[PDB]
RNA sequence: UUUUGUAUAAUGGGUCAGCGACUUAUAUUCUGUAGCAAGGUUAACCGAAUAGGGGAGCCGAAGGGAAACCGAGUCUUAACU
RNA sequence: AGGACCGAACCGACUAAUGUUGAAAAAUUAGCGGAUGACUUGUGGCUGGGGGUGAAAGGCCAAUCAAACCGGGAGAUAGCU
RNA sequence: GUUUAUUAAAAACACAGCACUGUGCAAACACGAAAGUGGACGUAUACGGUGUGACGCCUGCCCGGUGCCGGGAGGUUAAU
RNA sequence: CUUUAAUGUUUGAUGUUCUAACGUUGACCCGUAAUCCGGGUUGCGGACAGUGUCUGGUGGGUAGUUUGACUGGGGCGGUCUCCUCCUAAAGAGUAACGGAGGAGCACGAAGGUUGGCUAAUCCUGGUCGGACAUCAGGAGGUUAGUGCAAUGGCAUAAGCCAGCUUGACUGCGAGCGUGACGGCGCGAGCAGGUGCGAAAGCAGGUCAUAGUGAUCCGGUGGUUCUGAAUGGAAGGGCCAUC
């Protein structure tokens, strides 16, 4: 009797671990220095006043404060600040 | 590798080191000619297809990155 | 895996030495490049070796 | 008899004194022209042995 | 130590140091500790005849670790620059 | 009993009586309790011998370094804000 | 004359039925093959366990054999019931 | 003719016959740490191994592979 | 001293000759009522054979064991680590033998700075010359490019070109992110020297995310740290690295 049939393979099925990308500190956040607001790809959101850039275009603060979320600019794209407390 | 007597002797006794190599090269590859029909034969009915043989086969596929005896006449 | 590892012994004497990499079917030249030697605490000339 | 310890661990670990162990950061052995110098001098410094992994560690050295 | 069949903790991290046949025949001395002696004299064998270093030990230190009151001369050792301060205090003469 | 799940047609037992399964030596850490307290305690052995001797030794009051070494500091380093 | 013929003792075991907690841990009844031969049988010997013996089936070696039985290592080990 | 004592008696095993191969005798070969023993109180028209299997006609091609036999220069190669 | 030729004289390799080791499962004699043994007399081999220690080859004759997991039962087929997208339910994470592709590198410039610049594509005109080459001006505005997949980005360019160059540095590092851990990562700022720029400044590799391997063991360079009586040394340790 013919009960058992052959079957196929599937060429794909492999994947990579999450890199955990994304904000780590929301707006209205008070937080210290050289500590990571967002991890980035590219950069949606640029580094404005009191914040760095990455090699990885991860977004760091330079100094204490309150975290400000913005859209300043002519193209409409979005920055990160830190203010003074 | 060194040699003895005169010229003309190294020519001759060199010939046959390329002759022989040129006749074991040819060998080796008789084996694997013959040993890669046998990787996609056909299992047959509930048998394993021996790993010391798939292993040695991987061993001379790769044993063929090696060099090529006649370096080539190169044509004109 | 073209690529083969080399160091680059200082010329200053004290045994020191930055190690790199060096596609040497295409660069017969030989690598002579000014770095930091801790041990004397100048810059002078790495020159290539084993 | 007496406990006896397991001698491949009296080799890696030192008791401080506050009864933490301290070890040597691993991957600093070979291979050392790939990583960056950023990595190599930050496992040059001894280590603290994780809060998990300190139950293993008190096992293994019943007289350290 | 069977981490359940991954390398273990112990044979996952380097080996380091060596450890010292010197260190094991050196020991430490406290400041409160130099009332008990004898008269009035400290060496290796004024203290390992009072049950204060083992009787294999041919070094010895003086840490500031109490409190001394009586003047010792401390025949020869090697007092730190703390302890000294401390002997030279209540009287203590300090010699090689 | 074992299971996601058993009246289960899944396991075991005919019934009664007797027997039958987390122990013992040494070592190490934690908790309670007792004695002493910057001290605590003896081992073998001696002993008219559960007494009394015996303090050989062990733990603790100091750590840092691979180590020499330094020491309430020490290590790294040419030096550390 | 003959590893000739038919055929009881003697040796074996092809078919069928009964028996399968049997009369019997392989037998009984009815037939069945060899029956002067490479036959069959009594008594006593010899070959010992990774060994023997085997016209060869992994057969037999005390109703047990792809490595006998008895004692010991021994309370082997069991991530399994 | 023999065989699975106790589910298989056969086309399986043996066989007389054939071929190959080893053995010059203190034979090859086998049982034995060894002495020794069987072969054999035998001597190549004999003994051992291997395959085939009365008798009749026959038994074709391949020495590349793996084995075995002969070689004795060269290359590689142990202890000393 | 560089080639060379003899007498010897040490032994080294092949050859032959002898006897005294050794062999005799040849003959004879004795212990001996004895086809074992021992001894003696002779014959034949003879420094061979054989045995002992060391050594290369062969050696399923014998022995001990190994021979992965996932899996829509097992075998066969496929897969096993790393990167990108969807599934994935608008923070993170999230499975299937679900749907699609990639990596095991490259680069002393393709890195650092200081200057300057801006594509695809179509239309029109023009020698060969064209559907598509170079050229000119128009629309268009990144549909182009990026060393190599996909995604996110990029005009202040992160794309294109040129000058000078070695920061593709040494010791550290507040504070964070992500993992059960091993680990992995981003990092202002401090000190020592350096490059570019007039300077403000930027530079601890490359637009980012793959391009990889613990420990043990051993090799190479440096360093009085240690050095089993003492002075060395060996051998260990620390640093760099295979
Ligand atoms: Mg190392
Ligand atoms: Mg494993
Ligand atoms: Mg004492
Ligand atoms: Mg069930
Ligand atoms: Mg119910
Ligand atoms: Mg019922
Ligand atoms: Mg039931
Ligand atoms: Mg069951
Ligand atoms: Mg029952
Ligand atoms: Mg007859
Ligand atoms: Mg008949
Ligand atoms: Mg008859
Ligand atoms: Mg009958
Ligand atoms: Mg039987
Ligand atoms: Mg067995
Ligand atoms: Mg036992
Ligand atoms: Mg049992
Ligand atoms: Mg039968
Ligand atoms: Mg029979
Ligand atoms: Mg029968
Ligand atoms: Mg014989
Ligand atoms: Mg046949
Ligand atoms: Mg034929
Ligand atoms: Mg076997
Ligand atoms: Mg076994
Ligand atoms: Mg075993
Ligand atoms: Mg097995
Ligand atoms: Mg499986
Ligand atoms: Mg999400
Ligand atoms: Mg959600
Ligand atoms: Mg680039
Ligand atoms: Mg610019
Ligand atoms: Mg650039
Ligand atoms: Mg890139
Ligand atoms: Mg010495
Ligand atoms: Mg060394």
């Amino acid at each position: 009797m013919a009960h058992k049939k052959a079957g196929g393979s599937t060429r794909n099925g492999r994947d990579s671990e999450a890199k955990r990308l994304g904000v780590k500190r929301f707006g209205g956040e008070s937080v210290l220095a050289g500590s990571i607001i967002v991890r980035q790809r590219g950069t949606k959101f640029h580094a404005g006043a009191n914040v760095g850039c990455g090699r990885d275009h991860t977004l760091f603060a330079k100094a204490d404060g309150k975290v400000k979320f913005e859209v300043k600019g002519p193209k409409n794209r979005k920055f990160i600040s830190i203010e003074a407390e | 590798v060194t040699y003895p007597g005169n010229y003309d002797q190294y020519l001759l006794e060199k010939e046959e080191a390329l002759r022989v190599e040129e006749l074991q090269n040819a060998e080796f590859d008789r084996k694997l000619a013959q040993e890669e029909v046998w990787i996609r034969q056909g299992i047959k009915a509930r048998r394993t297809r021996n790993e010391g043989r798939v292993r040695a086969l991987k061993a001379m596929r790769r044993e063929r990155g090696e060099r090529r005896e006649v370096m080539g006449t190169a044509k004109m | 895996g073209i690529r083969e590892k080399i160091k680059l012994v200082s010329s200053a004497g004290t045994g020191h030495f930055y190690t790199t990499t060096k596609n040497k079917r295409t660069k017969p030249e030989k690598l002579e490049l000014k770095k930091f030697d801790p041990v004397v605490r100048q810059h002078v000339i790495y020159k290539e070796a084993k | 008899p007496k406990i006896k310890t397991v001698r491949g661990a009296a080799k890696r670990f030192k008791k401080t004194g506050k009864g933490g162990f301290k070890h040597k950061h691993a991957n600093l052995r070979h291979i050392l022209t790939k990583k960056a110098t950023k990595r190599k001098r930050h496992l040059r410094p001894k280590a603290m042995v994780s809060k998990g992994d300190l139950g293993l560690v008190i096992a293994c050295l019943p007289y350290a | 130590g069977f981490e359940g069949g991954q390398m273990p903790l112990y044979r996952r991290l380097p080996k380091f140091g060596f450890t010292s046949r010197k260190a094991a025949i050196t020991a430490e001395i406290r400041l409160s500790d130099l009332a008990k002696v004898e008269g009035g004299v400290v060496d290796l064998n004024t203290l390992k005849a009072a049950n204060i270093i083992g009787i294999q030990i041919e070094f010895a230190k003086v840490i500031l670790a109490g409190e001394v009151t009586t003047p010792v001369t401390v025949r020869g050792l090697r007092v730190t620059k703390g302890a000294r301060a401390a002997i030279e205090a209540a009287g203590g003469k300090i010699e090689e």
